[PDB]
C-alpha cells in the first residue's frame, strides 16, 4: 500500500 | 514544522535551511528500476521561541524542476519560470493541477506531492519505494524507529544535527537547524536589499568591493550573517551597518590586511 509523509506549521 | 514520516514517526524540527524531504539519492541503496526524484523544502522562521514553517517545495524528477512557493496561489515554477495551473511537464509524464485550494503534483511513476501555498505539504509514494528513499521523511520500511539517521546510514546524535546532515546543496548563510535561545530573525522580503550593495554586500565573497583583499584572510561569512541580521533588525539603520562593517575592518587589520579609505567607498564617513 502507498504511504504518506506530511508536515504543517509551525 | 510538525512532521509525520512515511513510517509514522511524529517529530518536530524547526530548521530554517533548505532540506531534503524525500529522495532516492540514498548512499548504499539499490534502485531496481525505480524512477529517481528529490523533494526539497525551504523553511522560514518566525517568532521567539523560534519555530519554522515551509515556504518553498521543490520537486526534481525527469529532468524537470517544479517549485511551489508560499502565497503564490494558482502558480508554480517550471524550471524557475512562473506558470499558471494546470500544467503538464516532462513530456506529459508529470502534471500539476489546482484542487481544493492546493497544488497537486502527480507523476506517471507514482510520486504525489501537494502544497497548499501556505504550510501544509504531503508526499505520497507507491508501495514499490519501500526502503528505497531517505531524507527527513525516513526510508518507508514500516519501521518508524530507524528514520532519524544520517545519509550514510548511522544513527544521529540529535534532531538538529540529523536535519543538518540532510540540508540540500546551496549557500544559505542565515539559516540554521536549531536556534539556541538567542537568535535574530528577519523577513525574507527585506533579505535581498540587506545582502546587496549599499548594505552588507561588501562582506559577501564575490561582490567585489573594498573588502575583497581581506576575504581570503578573514573568512567573511560570520560577519556577513551578523551584518544582515543586525541591519535587518535595526530597520536598515545606517549606524548599525557601519559598526558591523567596521568590526570586519578591525578583524582584517589584526590579520595584517590594511583597509584605508573604506568608509568613503561604502558611504560610512
Ligand atoms: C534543476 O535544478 C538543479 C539544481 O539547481 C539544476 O542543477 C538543474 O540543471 C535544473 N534542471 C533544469 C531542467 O533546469
Ligand atoms: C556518518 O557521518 C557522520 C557525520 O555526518 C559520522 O559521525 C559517522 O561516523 C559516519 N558513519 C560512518 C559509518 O562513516
Ligand atoms: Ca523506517
Amino acid at each position: 500500500a502507498p504511504a504518506t509523509c506530511w508536515l504543517w506549521g509551525d | 514544522p510538525h512532521y509525520h514520516s512515511f513510517d509514522g514517526r511524529k517529530f518536530d524540527f524547526q530548521g530554517t535551511c533548505n532540506y531534503v524531504l524525500a529522495t532516492t539519492g540514498c548512499p548504499g541503496v539499490s534502485t531496481q528500476g525505480l524512477t529517481p526524484f528529490t523533494v526539497t523544502t525551504k523553511n522560514q522562521n518566525r517568532g521567539n521561541p523560534a519555530v519554522s514553517y515551509v515556504r518553498v517545495v521543490t520537486v526534481a524528477a525527469l529532468g524537470t524542476n517544479i517549485s511551489i512557493h508560499k502565497d503564490e496561489i494558482g502558480k508554480v515554477r517550471v524550471n524557475g519560470v512562473l506558470t499558471a495551473l494546470p500544467v503538464s511537464v516532462a513530456d506529459g509524464r508529470i502534471s500539476v493541477a489546482q484542487g481544493a485550494s492546493k497544488a497537486l503534483l502527480v507523476a506517471d511513476f507514482g510520486l504525489q506531492v501537494s502544497y497548499d501555498w501556505n504550510w501544509r505539504v504531503d508526499v505520497t509514494l507507491p508501495s514499490s519505494y519501500h526502503g528505497a528513499v531517505c531524507g527527513l521523511c525516513g526510508n518507508m520500511d514500516r519501521n518508524p524507529n530507524n528514520d532519524q539517521v544520517f545519509p550514510n546510514g548511522t544513527l544521529a546524535p540529535s534532531i538538529p544535527i540529523w536535519g543538518g546532515s540532510w540540508r540540500a546543496p546551496g549557500w544559505d548563510p542565515l539559516c540554521w537547524d536549531e536556534c539556541r535561545g538567542s537568535c535574530p530573525t528577519c523577513p525574507e522580503d527585506r533579505l535581498e536589499q540587506y545582502e546587496g550593495p549599499g548594505f552588507c554586500g561588501p562582506l559577501a565573497s564575490g561582490t567585489g568591493g573594498p573588502f575583497t583583499t581581506c576575504h581570503a584572510h578573514v573568512p567573511p561569512e560570520s560577519f556577513f550573517k551578523g551584518c544582515v541580521l543586525d541591519v535587518c533588525m535595526g530597520g536598515g539603520d545606517h549606524d548599525i551597518l557601519c559598526k558591523t562593517l567596521a568590526s570586519y575592518v578591525a578583524a582584517c587589520q589584526a590579520a595584517g590586511v590594511v583597509i584605508e579609505d573604506w568608509r568613503a567607498q561604502v558611504g560610512c564617513e
